[PDB]
């Protein structure tokens, strides 16, 4: 029962934990698109 | 006179665009000037609060404005490394001398009113005349940005303060560091010297032994970003006594017209009046919701003004 | 005025790639918080 | 070689779909809270 136990436990929280490192990737992407339209916009205004 | 400002306020202008960075009184008429970081300097009337115009001759924005004893013309400098000679009368730029390379930081017309002093960051201050135009002499010595620069009450000495720590005062016949000061904590800002009224007040203020002639000395004062405003002796260069309570960085500093009390404006979003002789006087009174920049005190009438980064210019009854 | 508007876009522009510059750099962190996440997750499966 | 094999890639693969389940629960939550905000909206604005 003991190691069952933690199987879950030790388990279903590390999948919360891998929810949470989807969020971060998520946030990752969002600055990824926020890094290419700065950039577009930079390299646009080089010219002027 | 006893004249202390007062927390309520009479007219807080806001005309600007852009923070404001010095504030002055014209000498004679019920007229105040404020340049600001729009390369804009107005001009108001501060006893109703009234906008009466604009200068918008600068390029870069404007740090230092000065005008002479008469009131008749009006020294500034900006960015766009120029100083620009404004005739007061019809107000329009008539002399725009150049060079001096690099962002010029304060301005001044000594008392004689036909020459101007000038720093910049290029570690040196020059001496234009006003008929003409040309840099006559330059001033070096100072390893850093000179901040603000101030000539005594008959035209013949100088004071500057830079980045460097240090606070040189400077003659005009023979262009020597006579007086050379490095005690500072960290960078001084801002400089004013003491007017006839006070000097008598500084002997029981500091003890201070009168020498062979008797006169005390002409008297410097700086303000440094440490947060400590400390004033000085020029015939010596020593301490006589230190200013602490300022919460962040100092800005400007000013003796009262009277020559008995301090008062002084800081990063600390408040404006400090200070006793010096017996320290009993240490009003602290908020002046704007950010950073305040300069202030100035008027020679007779019971006014000063204080203007800020928040593009506000606050006039204080004095009381 | 042209050469004060054209001063001010200068500054703008020279702002903007500094800012620019900054977002890489938190860029880079939020990758490498991501990368410690997942690995831990992983890892946490593999114990179970 | 084998069964370690499929041991590793099947375990991943059901880690990357925990990260898909918390994704979809994710989801529903923000659905759920949205329905129960536009309902009492609705019930306030019965009136009007």
């Amino acid at each position: 029962r003991d190691l069952e136990a933690s199987i879950a436990r030790y388990k279903e929280e590390y999948a919360v934990l891998i929810s949470e490192a989807q969020a971060i990737k998520a946030d990752l992407a969002a600055v990824e698109a926020k890094v290419n339209r700065s950039t577009a916009l930079l390299k646009s205004l080089s010219a002027e | 006179k006893e004249w202390i400002p007062r927390p309520p306020e009479k007219y807080a202008l806001s005309g600007h665009r852009s923070p404001v960075t010095r504030v002055i009184f014209h000498p004679v008429f019920s007229v105040m000037v404020s340049a600001s970081e729009d390369a804009t300097i107005k001009v108001w009337d501060y006893e109703t609060g009234d906008f009466e115009r604009t200068l918008k001759g600068h390029t870069d924005s404007v740090q230092d404005i000065s005008f002479d004893h008469s009131g008749k013309l009006l020294a500034s400098c900006s960015a766009d490394m120029t100083i620009k000679l404004w005739d007061f009368q019809g107000f329009e730029c008539i002399r725009t001398m150049h060079g001096h390379d690099h962002n010029v930081s304060s301005v001044a017309i000594m008392p004689n009113g036909d020459h101007i002093v000038s720093a910049s960051r290029d570690k040196t201050i020059k001496m234009w005349e006003v008929q003409t135009g040309y840099c006559v002499k330059t001033f070096t010595g100072h390893r850093e940005w000179v901040r603000m620069v101030r000539p005594n009450q008959d035209g013949t000495l100088i004071a500057s303060c830079s980045n460097d720590q240090t606070v040189r005062v400077w003659v005009v016949a023979t262009k020597e560091c006579k007086a050379e000061l490095r005690e500072h904590e960290h960078v001084v800002e801002c400089i004013s010297w003491a007017p006839e009224s006070s000097y008598s007040s500084i002997s029981e203020a500091t003890g201070s032994e009168t020498k062979k002639s008797g006169k005390p000395g002409p008297f410097l004062l700086s303000g440094s970003r440490d947060k400590t405003i400390k004033m000085w002796d020029v015939s010596t260069g020593m301490c006589l006594m230190t200013l602490v309570g300022h919460d962040n960085w100092v800005r400007g500093v000013l003796f009262h017209s009277g020559g008995k009390f301090i008062l002084s404006c800081a990063d600390d979003k408040t404006l400090r009046v200070w006793d010096y002789k017996n320290k009993r006087c240490m009003k602290t009174l908020n002046a704007h919701e950010h950073f305040v920049t300069s202030l100035d005190f008027h020679k007779t009438a019971p006014y000063v003004v204080t203007g800020s980064v928040d593009q506000t210019v606050k006039v204080w009854e004095c009381r | 005025e042209q050469q004060m508007h054209l001063n001010v876009g200068l500054r703008k522009i020279k702002e903007t790639v500094d800012q620019v510059e900054e977002l890489r750099r938190d860029l880079r962190i939020k990758s490498q918080e991501l990368e410690v996440k997942n690995a831990a997750a992983n890892d946490k499966l593999k114990k179970m």
